[PDB]
């Protein structure tokens, strides 16, 4: 078999293949995650260079791993399918062997472990993908939001963004998001998520996707018109 | 040892691109243009054969349009030999699904499976990727008529109208201009041929330089029919639309 | 290119030496061993204020009598911890007893040089393994990706290591109490850290014979930080 | 230069640079001395510390009741090779009810190290070993190099500044060989030999490591206050 | 799993003051057919060990080759192959015992019963038994098959316990062995008159006697035996 | 285990399964639910060798739940039954076959029809209006052959099911400790708590 | 062998005998048929002693690893399932094990029956071994959810006694356990010989026996 | 058909004192109605103040002991010459036996020594690996003959105090090494009389904090 | 116990003048118990017809297998498979399981689309081809079918006459078999039209 060590250390102590995988993430479309008091919202950019697209059948950016956990990403699209598939298999495997659904922290730890394994295994390259994993643990009303990256490190976030121009939207979130008082309702949480994407997106038409996840496996994706109403209200307040 | 001669086909550039995928796409940009257009009552697949000869046996020839099953077909752009490897795998996958569930495979599931195979060659194994881009035209009872494309990266997307191969930039602009949502198959046939006629590198668009196919519910009652056009039938539709 | 297991003209493995450079870029971790217990402390180093700092887990339990702190590419440590926990519990299964801290450390270090063309590269993380057993008492080990491990009375690893090690050179003596060691880790962490040390961006832990391995609460550490400030202002 | 990228490549003068670079790792390692009489064989090792807070790296490893070695270079490679010896000593006992001859133990180490010098992908061992033992033909001392070369000697030394101890043993050859039935005097000669390789530092209680094997003496290692007698 | 085809019967042995004696007949039986009359079942290993084998002859010939190869292998890179690092009886036995137990553990045994007789470096007598099951035991007298039932009782009258060994001479021991072989010829239906005998002494070394015969047999009384009860003529 | 019955009526499928679990000569449990929900509109009851039953059922459940998440779509009862049959037909020529018989009751939301499939451990699939496994059919099929109509209501299906259970309770030598009854229709799966 | 376990208002009672037999020969008078997996988990043993000891001690390894990975105690439901899955790997290979996994977790008290076939059953009350029928007789007629800790301990003790008397392969002594939310509590070793005579006099039972 | 198992007879006996332990066993080795050896040692000093005897099928007994002795050697190598405690040795042996769950070592095994508090300890094993600590245990051919005697004379079973008539038991007073060795010798002398596989010789190994001592006694040779 | 007679069933095929006929019963049982009266044993892949008797799980499995293989054949060859070619495919497929066979008795029937020649064939469970001119029988009442076919059959029968002959052969053979019956189907096959008829028979 092909055993060639592709991810290796350089004289200055860097693994370039892992670092170049982060550059692939930088190229990817922007993704954002914001957790409110009783919910988590996942926002995703859709680049409008591609029109004549069939939005019914085109792979959506946010993927359900189980009925209570979702996963969005930034980077190589093809790579993300492999992580999602593995995550979905592990989710059913956990239910089968332990008789409880996975915690959001466990699922994140697994996906992060897969990414890490591909940084010190022969014949393979790292995943050019960073993920945002969100949801609610079984019989728990505390929101969960985690991030992973090609190196395999993961951590929990009150709010986080990844992908192209993520530096800008993170700047916005850092000054707008208050920890002592997070978005109390679904409206406030979605509004803040749309606002953050409007710093980067371009047009607020079909370029913004929003997915709300509430406790007890209550997951819904907002439509174009519902999002468009947020876009309208934000700019009308801005004209002042 | 052997390391000396390894090109390392599955690595990132400093900019975060996959070298071999990008170069495979460069190869595909020189291949004959293939166009797919989805309508409310069917799908059209049109494709241009590359600089042919008068001594080529056209009626028994197939380089662009292939049948995966009774409901799904593909248009090819790139290395034909590479495409046939993948096509036979896709045909088997469709039959595996049918044997397991006793239902015809949903279009997206087949597309995802092929796209995952392509992805694998970019991440592990040390082999060159498949220099092929597909346009999938298919039907199932969930989403109805569907158009997809896949490329050597293993990334796939859905479309109302799309082109692959040569002059896609020019072709996509022309499709974006004249396409409408309430369009029908007969209109889509005309759009596909008109687009090829303007984007072609050849002097004139003739029947012997084309492969053509439709997927219609224009089959007797609730069912779907695949029509791979014969040379004489391509010649007739060229006269009908007013190109020759 | 060149082999992964290649020797340099000086007689060192290139890849092992390069992994050591990655460890120098990691966040600081300090360990101090006393006769009342071993203290482990780390710099969390959150990249952003929105990152919930309590999710940063750079101090980890291996067994009830063994703890572990890390520095460098921390993602690499997860499989090492998994092996360590398995080794510790497996020995308890085979021998109905706790495993020696040295024997545990040796088992972890056996993974280190299992790389070639097995895993494709050495680990990019160093570990401070602290624990207690009946034979050798309270112990602190430093486990490198070279497969080598040294026992230490006190040790610092990470970006502020050589500055912290010089400070540990002067401060450590064989009669240190646990409380004195706690304040000493906090003192040296505060010295080498970029940001101002508090209960949210730094973490303490210890291992004692009675209570075993314990990670300190943020409320408990906050009091030890306040106690440190007052005793430094006292002279 | 162009021929040191891997172990599978000869240079134009017929040299194997990766093996030579592995040999270099031994020279960087701390000094260790070996010597024997007709009744006993002794290992003496200068242990090295990282700093004042750190412990002193162990240099001597037991392989069987009648055999063991001291190391200089990459310690993990010594662990691998000593583990192999332990297994081979143990295979000889379990299958043949026979204590493994020291000469045969050397032949096995030679052949194990050699395979790593002729194949692609692997690397040579980065450690030198001094094996002592007492078998049916009396006391023995072996020197192992990771090139594969194993040599039976009356006495020797490897590591940094080992040339000083080796010259001393070359002068003392006729004296220490005759030290029969006196373990303490044989160790003294070893401690005096390793002293010729010291600079700046001297032999302290947690610095010195000694091992001995003989006629009615199982392989035993002395550390700590057990070697204060010889300081 | 197999069945033994061509077989060898009893192997008998005993310790005496300065060494050990071992003996076995020269027959290779094929069931009830006394097929092969020139089979050597005592196999010397060096000048200090004799391995006596009973049971399947094809497996015996296999063991004979293992021992021959063992000698060859011991000489490799061994300047003391004919001195301090020569093969000992205890080494040879433990090797065989390892092989026998491994083969039984794979359910494919060597269908044999083996006695290793010899003298060690320090002059100590070695006498130990091993069989197809990997079962091992040692005793002042040892015998396989029928020998266990008929020879041991006779030999144990000479050396009943460990303290009788120094009191037993080579002349007395050989006399007992030769008598035992005669008794086995009277009573074992798979035995032959021709046999081999080997003595391993710590002073005089290995003495290997071939083409021995059972002699001084009592048959004359057979003439007086008539019928099975009442018959007089 | 012992008893599993199934009946497809106008607008639903009803599955009845015994509650008993026996080990040696002792009845360990009299409230055992011999069924697993494969999807919101598909229920599978099972009976066969001890251990194998639950482990097979849960393995099928996991595969269907995985499919549902991957495609964000519920498989038709026909598709599920074919998948299950293939797994059993695969199993019968294995080193150690899974000795499990199943009934799959589902409501097809596309066709708006209830569907009942009977599959034995060999992988023998049949679509039926009513079915059973083991000896259950020997006692009950004569009643079902007589009383069954395809336009029956759910309440009429339950009454005919009660009659089948009464006949079993009279003529079977074994005490199966009653049955748990579940109904599968357009609104999903629910359990009849009083039977 | 007779083992039992039942849930009640104040947790779960666990009682076992201590006899081990090799044919008709009583090999052991005092065999420990309970395993302390953790301070909140117990496991009973019936069938092959070797199988019971090995696999339940291996369960304890796997339950301990769960705590280290998750920083939280394993549930009774999850522990019982790990054990049943082990049994399913050696499916038909001839293992003989009948065990009840008893404990307290976040759902409250938990009790699962698990055997060599891979069977895994949740329930309020179970009894395994050659004398389980005798134990069930006493349990079924005297069990209530509203039992006091003192009476519940006696019921389990008295139920084992009933089996030890009649079943030839049950006896020796009674080991009692009580599982609370603060962990399991050992309630001693009780010789059946002495316990029998005591119960006879105090309770008035076993009238047919002379003493 | 090939039968990989056999029966070499023999009987063993372990008794745990207050600060000592004994492991005894006869020296007779047999097959069917023949004697192989009148003196074939069966109880072994395995190191670390532990004694062991695997009774039953000799070939499996010799292999197990050999492996355990090997396990002690590697325990020293791997864990810095640490002493293997009797409880740790017992658990290790369980895993050695269960490694052949589907092709067992056909032996009843006993080990004896001192626990970590200095008190006498005996552990007993079945062929598949079930083990447990005991005060008293006879194993092998004549195990059923000896155990009842030890229940009576070591644990004072069915023995009450005169005058009380069954009300008060005989108190469980500890036994000295000299008293234990008497019970061992009388056990084997009685077993020799009524069991054909028991006889020839008796070898006893006594374990104290001072070390391992041996004692040998003749038995009837018929 | 005997896999070939657990579920029961029969298949018979006949040649006529420019036509073929293939018929089967509808019973599926579990030994004595009748389970289904709608278990059809005849399948078709284009214009080639395949009847399969024996173990029902293998009947279902093989149908799904030959559907799989004929669908790929058609995609590659760009034409429907012919009876002669399909017969070889059935034989190949069965013999590849020589030492772990499908417990079946297949029967092929059809008309070559090019030559127009009627074709029938029978197989044993492991692939041996019986290419008969007159008729082929299979199932638990194969002895009964042989007796009926051998007496009732005559060559060159017209489609509507052949229907009566094969129907009466099946019906009366099934009525002397406990494991066959519970309905019956007959396929009449011509070069470009196929008629399927369900027969009325006793339901015991
Ligand atoms: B009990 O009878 O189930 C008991 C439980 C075990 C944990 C000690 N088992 C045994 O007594 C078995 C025999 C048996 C008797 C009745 C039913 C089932 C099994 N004996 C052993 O497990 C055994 C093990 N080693 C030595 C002697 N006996
Ligand atoms: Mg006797
Ligand atoms: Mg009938």
């Amino acid at each position: 078999g092909y055993d060639r060590a592709l991810s290796i250390f350089s004289p200055d102590g860097h693994i370039f293949q892992v670092e170049y995988a982060l550059e692939a993430v930088k190229r990817g479309t922007c993704a954002v995650g914001v957790k409110g008091k009783n919910c988590v919202v996942l926002g995703c950019e859709r680049r409008s260079t591609l029109k004549l697209q069939d939005t019914r059948i085109t792979p959506s950016k946010v993927s359900k791993i189980d009925s209570h956990v979702v996963l969005s990403f930034s980077g190589l699209n093809a790579d993300s399918r492999i992580l999602i598939e593995k995550a979905r298999v592990e989710a059913q495997s956990h239910r089968l062997t332990l008789e409880d659904p996975v915690t959001v922290e466990y699922l994140t730890r697994y996906v992060a472990g897969v990414q890490q394994r591909y940084t010190q295994s022969g014949g393979v390259r790292p995943f050019g993908v960073s993920t945002l994993i969100a949801g609610f643990d079984p019989r728990d009303d505390e929101p969960k939001l985690y991030q992973t990256e090609p190196s395999g490190i993961y951590s929990s976030w009150s709010a986080q963004t990844i992908g192209r121009n993520s530096k800008t939207v993170r700047e916005f979130l850092e000054k707008n998001y208050d920890r002592k008082e997070p978005p109390a309702t679904v409206e406030e949480c979605v509004k803040l998520t749309v606002r953050s994407l409007l710093e980067v997106v371009q047009t607020g038409a079909k370029n913004i996707e929003i997915t709300v996840v509430k406790p007890d496996s209550d997951i819904v994706a907002l439509s174009s018109e519902e999002i468009n109403q947020y876009v309208t209200q934000i700019e009308q307040e801005k004209q002042e | 040892g052997s390391r000396r001669y390894d090109s390392r086909t599955t690595i990132f550039s400093p900019e975060g691109r996959l070298y071999q995928v990008e170069y495979a796409l460069e190869s595909i940009s020189h291949a004959g243009t293939a166009i797919g257009i989805m309508a409310s009552d069917g799908i059209v697949l049109a494709a241009e054969r590359k600089v042919t000869s008068t001594l080529l046996e056209q009626d028994t020839s197939t380089e662009k349009l292939y049948k995966l099953n009774d409901k799904i077909a593909v248009a090819v752009a790139g290395l034909t030999a590479d495409a046939e490897i993948l096509i036979n795998t896709a045909r088997i996958h469709a039959q595996n699904y049918l044997k397991t569930y006793n239902e015809d495979i949903p279009v997206e599931i087949l597309v995802r499976r092929l796209s995952d195979i392509k992805q694998g060659y970019t991440q592990h194994g040390g082999l060159r990727p498949f220099g092929v881009s597909f346009i999938y035209a298919g039907y199932d009872d969930r989403y109805g008529y569907q158009l997809y494309t896949s490329n050597p990266s293993g990334n796939y997307t859905g479309w109302k109208a799309i082109s692959v191969g040569a002059n896609t930039s020019a072709a996509q602009t022309l499709l974006q201009m004249d396409y409408k949502d309430d369009m029908k198959v007969d209109d889509a046939i005309e759009l596909a041929l008109k687009t090829l006629s303007k984007t072609t590198d050849s002097s004139a668009l003739t029947y012997d330089r084309l492969e053509f196919a439709t997927i219609r519910k224009g089959a007797n009652d609730g069912e779907v029919y695949q029509k791979i056009f014969k040379p004489q039938e391509i010649k007739d539709i060229l006269v009908k639309t007013g190109i020759t | 290119d060149r082999g992964v297991s290649t020797f340099s003209p000086e007689g060192r493995l290139f890849q092992v030496e390069y992994s050591l450079e990655a460890i120098k870029l990691g966040s600081t971790a300090i360990g101090i061993a006393t006769k009342e217990g071993v203290v482990l402390g780390v710099e969390k180093r959150a990249t952003s204020p929105l990152l919930e700092s309590d999710s940063i887990e750079k101090i980890v339990e291996i067994d009830r009598h063994i703890g572990c702190a890390m520095s460098g590419l921390t993602a690499d440590a997860r499989s090492m911890i998994e092996h360590a926990r398995t080794a510790a519990v497996t020995h308890n299964l085979y021998y109905d007893e706790d495993i020696n801290v040295e024997s545990l450390t040796q088992s972890v270090c056996d993974l280190a040089l299992r790389f070639g063309e097995l895993m494709s590269r050495p680990f990019g993380v160093a570990l401070l393994i602290a624990g207690h057993d009946a034979d050798d008492g309270y112990q602190l080990f430093h486990a490198e990706p070279s497969g080598t491990f040294y026992r230490y009375n006190a040790k610092a690893i990470g970006s502020g290591s050589e500055g912290a090690q010089a400070e540990l050179l002067n401060e450590w003596h064989s009669s240190l109490t646990l409380k004195e060691a706690e304040l000493l880790v906090l003192k040296i962490l505060k010295q080498v850290m970029e940001e101002k040390l508090d209960e949210n961006n730094a973490q303490l832990s210890c291992i004692t014979k009675q209570d075993g391995f314990k990670i300190y609460d943020n409320e408990k550490t906050a009091e030890l930080i306040k106690e440190l400030k007052e005793k430094e202002a006292a002279e | 230069n162009n021929y040191d990228g891997d172990t599978v490549t000869f240079s134009p003068t017929g040299r194997l640079f990766q093996v030579e670079y592995a040999l270099e790792a031994i020279k960087q390692g701390s000094v260790t001395v070996g010597l024997r009489s007709n009744t006993h064989a002794v290992l003496v090792a200068l242990k090295r510390n990282a700093d004042e807070l750190s412990s002193y790296q162990k240099k001597i490893i037991k392989c069987d009741e009648h055999m063991g070695l001291s190391l200089a270079g990459l310690a993990p490679d010594a662990r691998v090779l000593s583990n192999y010896l332990r297994q081979q000593c143990n295979y000889s006992s379990l299958v043949f009810n026979r204590k493994l001859a020291v000469e045969r133990a050397g032949h096995l180490l030679c052949d194990k190290a050699q395979k790593n010098t002729q194949s692609y992908g692997g690397r040579p061992y980065g450690v030198g070993l001094l094996i002592i033992g007492y078998d049916k033909s009396g006391a023995h001392l072996l020197e192992f190099q990771p090139s594969g070369n194993v040599t039976e000697l009356y006495g020797t030394a490897i590591g940094a500044r080992s040339q000083g101890a080796k010259t001393y043993l070359e002068r003392t050859l006729d004296t220490f060989i005759k030290i029969d039935g006196n373990p303490d005097e044989l160790i003294k000669a070893g401690v005096e030999a390793i002293s010729q390789s010291l600079r700046d530092e001297s032999l302290t209680v947690d610095n010195l490591s000694i091992a001995i094997v003989g006629k009615d003496t199982p392989f035993t290692i002395y550390d700590g206050e057990a070697v204060a007698k010889y300081i | 799993t197999q069945q033994p085809i061509v077989t060898g019967t009893s192997v008998i042995s005993m310790k005496y003051d300065n060494g050990v004696i071992i003996a076995a007949d020269n027959l290779g039986s094929y069931g009830s057919l006394l097929r092969f009359n020139g089979v050597e079942r005592l196999i010397p290993v060096g000048d200090n060990t004799v391995v006596g084998i009973s049971g399947d002859i094809s497996d015996m010939q296999h063991i004979e080759r293992l021992l021959k190869d063992l000698v060859t292998e011991n000489a490799y890179d061994n300047p003391l192959a004919d001195a301090e690092e020569a093969l000992e009886p205890s080494y040879i036995f433990e090797y065989l015992a390892t092989v026998m137990y491994q083969r039984r553990s794979k359910m494919n045994p060597l269908w044999n019963a083996i006695i290793v007789a010899g003298v060690q470096s320090n002059g100590d007598q070695f006498l130990r038994y091993v069989n197809l099951l990997g079962v091992t035991y040692s005793s002042p007298t040892l015998a396989t098959g029928f020998g266990a039932h008929m020879a041991n009782p006779l030999l144990r009258k000479v050396v009943d316990r460990e303290s009788d060994i120094p009191k037993t001479t080579v002349q007395v021991a050989e006399e007992a062995i030769v008598n035992a072989m005669r008794v086995l010829y009277y009573r074992d239906a798979r035995s032959s008159r021709n046999f081999s005998l080997a003595i391993i002494d710590k002073n005089t070394g290995l003495t290997f006697k071939k083409n021995l015969q059972v002699e001084n047999m009592k048959w004359d009384f057979a003439k007086d035996i008539k019928g099975y009860g009442t018959q007089k003529i | 285990m012992d008893i599993i019955l199934g009946i497809r009526v106008q607008d639903s499928v009803i599955l009845a399964s015994s509650k008993a679990v026996t080990r040696g000569i002792s009845v360990l449990k009299d409230s055992d639910d011999k069924t697993r929900q494969l999807s919101p509109h598909t229920l599978m009851s099972f009976a066969g060798e001890a251990g194998d039953t639950v482990q097979f059922a849960e393995y099928i459940q996991a595969n269907i739940q995985l499919y549902s998440i991957r495609e964000d779509y519920e498989l038709s009862p026909q598709a599920v039954s074919s998948f299950v049959r293939q797994e059993l037909a695969k199993s019968i020529r294995s080193r150690r076959p899974y000795q499990v018989n199943v009934l799959i009751g589902g409501y097809d939301k596309k066709k708006n029809k209830p569907e009942l499939y009977q599959i034995d451990y060999l992988g023998t699939k049949v679509e039926l209006p009513y079915g059973a496994h083991g000896y259950s059919g020997f006692y009950t099929f004569s009643l079902l052959d007589h009383h069954y109509r395809p336009d029956m209501t759910t309440e009429e299906g339950l009454d005919l099911l009660k009659l089948c259970v009464q006949e079993l309770e009279k003529r079977m030598p074994m005490d199966f400790k009653g049955v748990i009854v579940k109904i599968v229709d357009k609104d999903g799966i629910r359990q009849v708590d009083d039977f | 062998t007779t083992t039992l376990a039942f849930k009640f208002q104040h947790g779960v009672i666990v009682a076992v005998d201590s006899r081990a037999t090799a044919g008709s020969y009583i090999s052991s008078l005092r065999m420990n048929k309970v395993i302390e997996i953790n301070p909140y988990l117990l496991g009973t043993m019936s069938g092959c002693a070797a199988d019971c000891q090995y696999w339940e001690r291996l369960l304890a390894k796997e339950c301990r690893l769960y705590y280290l990975r998750n920083g939280e105690r394993i549930s009774v439901s999850a522990a019982s399932k790990l054990l049943s899955n082990m049994m399913l790997q050696y499916r038909g290979m001839g293992l003989s094990m009948g065990s009840m996994i008893c404990g307290w977790d976040k759902k409250g008290p938990g009790l699962y029956y698990v055997d060599d076939n891979g069977t895994r059953l949740s329930g309020q009350m179970f009894s395994t071994g050659s004398g389980n029928t005798y134990a069930y007789g006493v349990l079924d007629s005297n069990y209530k959810w509203d039992l006091s800790v003192e009476d519940a301990l006696y019921l389990g003790k008295r139920s084992i006694l009933a089996a030890a008397h009649r079943d030839a392969y049950s006896g020796g002594s009674v080991n009692l356990y009580h599982v609370t939310e603060d962990g399991w509590i050992y309630h001693g070793n009780h010789d059946v010989g002495e316990l029998f005579w005591k119960v006879k006099e105090e309770e008035g039972s076993f009238n047919n026996v002379i003493g | 058909q090939f039968n990989p198992y056999g029966d070499n007879g023999g009987t063993i006996l372990g008794i745990a004192g207050e600060d000592f332990a004994v492991l005894a066993g006869d020296t007779r080795n047999i097959t069917d109605y023949s004697i192989n050896s009148r003196y074939e040692p069966k109880v072994f000093d395995c190191g670390d103040n532990i004694v062991m005897s695997a009774n039953g099928f000799a070939a499996d007994g010799d292999a197990l002991v050999k492996r355990f002795k090997n396990s002690v050697k590697w325990y020293h190598f791997d864990h810095n010459d640490k002493k293997l405690s009797i409880n740790s040795a017992a658990r290790n042996i369980q895993h050695l036996l269960y490694s052949r769950r589907f092709f067992p070592y056909y032996v009843y095994n006993i080990i004896a020594g001192l626990d970590e508090d200095g008190k006498g300890a005996v552990y007993s094993f079945d062929p598949v690996g079930s083990y447990q600590r005991e005060q008293c245990r006879a194993g092998g051919a004549a195990a059923s003959l000896i155990m009842p005697f030890l229940d009576n004379q070591v644990n004072f079973k069915n023995q009450y105090e005169p005058g009380t008539n069954g009300k008060v038991k005989k108190p469980l007073k500890y036994l000295s090494v000299e008293e234990v060795i008497k019970l061992v010798r009388d056990s084997f002398t009685s077993a020799t009389e009524r069991h054909i596989q028991v006889g020839d010789g008796l070898e006893i190994l006594i374990v104290t904090k001072d070390g391992v001592r041996k004692e040998f006694y003749e038995l009837k040779r018929d | 116990s005997d896999p070939s007679s657990i579920n029961g069933g029969i298949v018979v095929a006949m040649t006529g003048k420019d036509c073929v006929a293939i018929a089967c019963d509808l019973r599926l049982g579990s030994q004595s118990l009748g389970v289904s009266n709608k278990f059809e044993k005849i399948f078709h892949y284009g214009h080639v017809f395949l009847g399969i008797t024996g173990l029902a799980t293998d009947v279902t499995t093989l149908n799904e297998m030959f559907r799989y293989k004929t669908n790929l054949y058609k995609l590659k060859e760009e034409r429907a498979i012919e009876p002669e070619t399909f017969t070889q495919l059935v034989s190949s497929s069965l013999y590849e399981r020589r030492f772990g066979p499908y417990f079946v008795g297949p029967v092929v029937a059809g008309i070559n689309s090019k030559s127009g020649k009627p074709f029938i064939a029978g197989f044993d469970l492991i692939g041996c081809i019986d290419e008969a001119k007159d008729f082929i029988v299979s199932g638990t009442a194969s002895d009964q079918l042989f007796g009926m076919c051998e007496s009732l059959y005559e060559p060159n029968l017209e489609p509507e006459d052949l229907f009566e002959t094969i129907s009466q052969a099946l019906l009366n053979a099934a009525d002397r078999d406990a494991l066959s019956g519970w309905g019956a189907v007959v396929y009449i096959i011509k070069k470009d039209e196929v008629v399927k008829r369900y027969l009325k028979m006793r339901q015991d």
